[PDB]
């Protein structure tokens, strides 16, 4: 039921969720994810930037073919970086999502264990497979490469 | 494996009254404990394979950009201009998807 | 790229509210498992023989008076052998969830050899007690280890003997696979398997005390199988507070509590008295 | 991009809570019955398959005389200016067609010159002298500094084209506004309805009262009131019409529609024999196929245009058992009725049965 209560949480995400999935896997497994991110971008931005200072550097000089070798060599080491940093991303990112996923299954199957039987003869047996069965396939398949995707 | 998990969870949830009673709350989860291991085991090599993916499809539009500009270095003689470069670059990347 | 944004937040959205379930679950505890760290350890000995009457047995599981007991206690002496009569107003709630102190004890338990039932660690409560399904509960995997998983004594000297005890299935002996099983079926024989696994979990724990209920088919087959049981099951002094749709406790009926409707009434006894004190729940079946 | 397009995994999403538990199944989500005529006093059906009658082009003049005083103004200001630019836009190209730019620019490059003996329409040099006179001729007032010539004839045809077009928006125009004008005290519709109707016990019969009142100065000529009860009904052969309205009378010392309205009046219909509303008890209307309509008519004084004002009660809306309390309520030596009381309802004793019961057994 909305109630602007129900109907609030659905104009806006979360956003504790998500801070807990994100800070499941530990601590220095989500700083690396960010770090190796940000400095691949900014990489891709500064090839780019390097190739665009080689080509207007010697437009007009069409005739004198001088600091060709300069410029080649930080092209390719700027590539060689880029290559590299895009190499880690990924790892770093399936890494988080798999360590969150197994944090969070082993929790929910230890503390279901501590069940007082009010609980199991209340709630319906529908409910709880299915929040294994969603949850788990959810947490495990399909959230590391939407987050990966949207960053 | 995931299929194999969910029916030893649903075999020890659906006849919980007596394991609970019986003090046999331990004995009914390391079994799932287990097989979820093994699913776990098994998902890892899901999970190289779609970085490998990832980093693939990130990665080749950037050395095809690499190789294609040190190409024109020493195949050609003249210097190259922007009004080539950055085109190709758009059209590399109009390409890749 | 200005589309992939908003799509994937949205996903991420909805994926982030479907780990809210997990976020939710993981908040919720309760029945708490503990040990109040009883003198030497209330030693296996002392929670293996009779059993101790609760004092002023007040449950308060639910929030509605229970039919079961309204300031309602019970007379349970070494060997009182017990039965329940009625439909509603007598039930196995009670019985069953105070067996071990399973469903909310709220004034005193069964202080046994001294010590409280309810000042005890889950595990070993939970493991020094026994009752009855009333419903054929399967499992997978081979009948070796459903008994007991490290009954080495008596499984290994009672090969086909420690199932046969309750009932000898002969071809089990001899079956397509050693001590194979079929899982999740074969229920016509389990109702007497059911018979059979209690018996040798409770037999090799030496345990005896129990709390049955609500035979399901009592056949002619399972008459024979009760008459095994009480040469085994039964023999012990130590007995069930028996429970059933058809009034059979009153074979051997000691002390119980006449419950046809409301609260219980302390009062089942020998054959006489129990038709004395019991007439409308033994005349009304 | 391509979100689920791998699809293995269904068909064994076990059945949540409310599915196998049964708790999603208890809808409780019925529509609303549907009205016939609205609580305001507008019918609100749907009529479809009405062959379409085309239009006229008398409708968009209909509804030129009848807009809003913010819109007459705007279209009244847009007619003005679009014809004096249309018509600056014809004297700006005779000007140049006839050789008449040209000529100015050229005489007044050595302004000494100073010839306009062979010109259409003198002094018009550029489009704004073009805009100029042709506001001086729509709205006549004629400074005279850019005169009309018996030169070209072309010319003259423009002067009378724009003449008889400038005649013919004044006239549509002053006719709008006089028709505004006309309709002046044609503002709305005053009368007010209460919104519950009771069921009282009146001189030893039931009732069916509302309340009605004024707020206009203005008084009404020869006030009407008709019920009417809207119901599905079957003949005894057997034809079911949706909808059937039927005339229930108004009660009357000289069985007479005609009310005098000045204070709030109390409007009754007593629950006899052929009453519709004769087998109708009080926990019967809680669930029913029921809906009185109520039509007052009358014509305003001061205007004289016939007014019609309508209003509907369902069953949530009556009130079985209940009285009006007294509005009017004497002053130091005037009248006075106290308006903020005219819907509240008292509560008083009143029997539970139907009237189709309440006269079998009289001494009740
Ligand atoms: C391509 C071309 C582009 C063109 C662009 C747009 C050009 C627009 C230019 C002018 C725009 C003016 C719009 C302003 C809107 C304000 C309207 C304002 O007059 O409302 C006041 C009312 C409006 O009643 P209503 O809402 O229409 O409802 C109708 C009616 N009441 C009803 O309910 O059913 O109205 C009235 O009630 C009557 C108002 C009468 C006007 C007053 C005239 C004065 C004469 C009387 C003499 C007084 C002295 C005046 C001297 C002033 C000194 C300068
Ligand atoms: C919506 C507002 C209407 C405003 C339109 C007029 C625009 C400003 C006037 C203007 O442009 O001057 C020019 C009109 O140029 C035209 O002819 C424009 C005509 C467009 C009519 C717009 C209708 C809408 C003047 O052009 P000219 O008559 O050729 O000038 C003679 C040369 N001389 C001045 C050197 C002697
Ligand atoms: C809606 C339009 C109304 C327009 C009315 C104005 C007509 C101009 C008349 C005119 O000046 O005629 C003149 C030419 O000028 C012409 O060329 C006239 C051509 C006839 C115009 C008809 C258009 C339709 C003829 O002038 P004339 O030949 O010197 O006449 C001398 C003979 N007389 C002295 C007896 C008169
Ligand atoms: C009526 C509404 C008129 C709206 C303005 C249209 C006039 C612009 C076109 C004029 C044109 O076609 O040329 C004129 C002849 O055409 C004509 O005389 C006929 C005009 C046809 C359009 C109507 C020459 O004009 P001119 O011969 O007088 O100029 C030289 C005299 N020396
Ligand atoms: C986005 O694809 C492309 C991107 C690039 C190029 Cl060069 C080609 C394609 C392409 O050929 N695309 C196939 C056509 C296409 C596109 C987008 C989408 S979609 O809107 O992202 N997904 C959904 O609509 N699913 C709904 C919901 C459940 C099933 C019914 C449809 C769905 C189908
Ligand atoms: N004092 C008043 N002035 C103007 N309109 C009134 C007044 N009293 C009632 N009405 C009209 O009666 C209609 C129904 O109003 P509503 O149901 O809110 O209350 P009510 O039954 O009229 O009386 P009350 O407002 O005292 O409860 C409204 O359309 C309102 O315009
Ligand atoms: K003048």
């Amino acid at each position: 039921d909305n109630m602007s209560t129900v109907m609030r949480l659905r104009t806006k995400m979360p956003w504790k969720t998500c801070w807990w999935y994100l800070t499941s896997g530990g601590f220095f497994l989500l700083f690396l994810m960010i770090f190796s991110k940000l400095l691949k971008h900014s990489v891709i931005v500064a090839i780019d930037y390097w190739l665009a200072t080689w080509t207007s550097e010697y437009s007009i000089n069409d005739p004198g073919k001088a600091d060709q070798t300069f410029y080649v060599a930080g092209f390719s080491i700027l590539c060689g970086a880029g290559i590299f940093l895009c190499l880690v991303t990924s790892l770093t990112v399936e890494w988080m999502g798999l360590t969150a996923a197994k944090n969070l299954h082993h929790n929910l199957l230890n503390k279901i264990i501590l069940g007082p039987i009010r609980f199991f003869d209340t709630t319906p047996l529908g409910l709880i497979l299915n929040r294994f069965s969603a949850d788990t396939n959810i947490i495990d398949q399909h959230i590391p490469p939407t987050l990966e995707s949207l960053t | 494996y995931s299929t194999e998990r969910l029916k030893k969870t649903n075999e020890i949830l659906k006849g919980i009254k007596l394991l609970k009673l019986y003090a046999w709350e331990h004995i009914f989860c390391k079994s799932v404990e287990e097989t979820r291991m093994k699913e776990l085991s098994s998902l890892k090599t899901f999970a190289l394979y779609t970085s490998l993916s990832i980093f693939m499809n990130a990665a080749i539009p950037i050395a095809a950009v690499l190789a294609t500009f040190v190409t024109h270095a020493y195949a050609s003689g003249n210097n190259l201009k922007p009004a080539e470069a950055f085109a190709s670059l758009s059209l590399f990347h109009i390409l890749v998807t | 790229y200005l589309n992939w944004v908003v799509r994937n937040l949205a996903d991420l959205e909805v994926q982030m509210g479907a780990v809210k379930k997990v976020n939710s679950f993981l908040t919720m505890e309760s029945e708490n498992y503990e040990g109040t760290m009883d003198p030497s350890q209330v030693p296996e000995h002392w929670p293996q023989e009779g059993e101790i009457k609760i004092h002023d047995l007040c449950v308060r599981y639910e929030n509605n008076l229970k039919p079961v007991l309204k300031h309602v206690k019970a007379y349970i002496k070494p060997g009182q052998k017990v039965g329940i009569c009625g439909r509603t107003g007598s039930g196995k709630s009670s019985l069953s969830l105070a067996f071990f102190r399973m469903v909310d004890i709220f004034d005193g338990k069964i202080v046994i050899d001294g010590i409280d039932i309810s000042k005890l660690p889950l595990h070993t409560l939970r493991s020094r007690l026994s009752i009855i399904l009333q419903d054929p509960i399967l499992f997978s995997g081979s009948i070796r280890f459903n008994l007991d998983p490290e009954c080495k004594c008596t499984d290994d000297r009672l090969w086909e003997a420690l199932e046969i005890a309750q009932l000898k299935n002969m071809v089990k002996s001899l079956p397509g696979g050693l001590d194979a099983t079929v899982t999740e079926g074969g229920e016509n024989f389990s109702v007497g398997q059911r018979q059979l696994f209690c018996l040798a979990r409770a037999f090799v724990r030496k345990s005896s005390i129990l709390i049955m209920d609500e035979a399901t088919a009592s056949i002619d087959m399972a008459t024979e199988n009760i008459l095994q049981k009480v040469v085994m099951t039964a023999f012990a002094d130590r007995t069930v507070v028996t429970i059933a749709h058809r009034v059979h406790t009153i074979l051997t009926a000691d002390l119980v509590i006449v419950m046809k409707r409301g609260n219980i009434l302390e009062y089942d006894t020998p054959e006489s008295l129990l038709a004395q004190e019991d007439g409308v729940f033994a005349s009304f079946v | 991009m391509l979100a689920r397009k791998s699809i293995i995994p269904e068909e064994y999403v076990l059945a949540r809570i409310a599915a196998e538990n049964l708790r999603k199944p208890r809808i409780r989500d019925r529509l609303p019955k549907a009205r016939f005529i609205a609580k305001s006093g507008a019918c609100n059906l749907a009529h479809k398959n009405i062959r379409e009658q085309g239009r006229f082009l008398q409708d968009i003049f209909t509804t030129l005389v009848d807009l809003k005083w913010r819109h007459t103004l705007v279209i009244f200001t847009m007619s003005f200016l679009c014809s004096w630019l249309l018509f600056a836009i014809m004297w700006w190209l005779v000007a140049f067609a006839h050789g008449d730019i040209y000529a100015y620019m050229e005489k007044g490059i050595t302004e000494k010159s100073g010839l306009e003996s062979a010109v259409c329409v003198t002094n018009v040099r550029s489009f704004t002298s073009a805009f100029l006179f042709s506001i001086e001729v729509q709205v006549t007032i004629g400074f005279g500094g850019r005169m009309m010539t018996e030169e070209c004839p072309l010319a003259i045809t423009v002067l009378i084209l724009q003449n008889i077009v400038g005649l013919i928006i004044n006239a549509v125009m002053l006719g709008c506004i006089f028709m505004k004008t006309a309709q002046a005290h044609r503002r709305a519709e005053t009368l007010i309805f209460s919104r519950h109707a009771v069921i009282a016990v009146r001189n030893g019969k039931l009732c069916f009262m509302f309340r009605v009142g004024d707020l206009r100065k203005s008084m009404i000529i020869s006030a009407s009131v008709r019920i009417q009860v809207v119901k599905k009904t079957t003949t005894p052969e057997g034809e079911v019409v949706p909808i059937h309205q039927q005339d229930i009378p108004v009660d009357n010392p000289i069985e007479s529609n005609n009310i005098f309205l000045v204070a709030p009046l109390i409007i009754c219909h007593v629950i006899d024999k052929r009453s519709p509303l004769y087998d109708i008890s009080a926990t019967d209307l809680v669930n029913q196929d029921l809906e009185v309509i109520v039509i007052l008519e009358g014509v305003v004084e001061t205007t004289g245009i016939t007014t019609q004002a309508r209003t509907s009660y369902i069953a949530e809306e009556i009130q079985w058992g209940h009285r009006f309390v007294s509005i009017v309520t004497e002053e130091e030596g005037v009248y006075s009725v106290d308006y903020s009381k005219f819907g509240n309802t008292v509560r008083v004793a009143a029997p539970r049965c139907s009237a189709r019961e309440l006269d079998e057994k009289p001494s009740i």
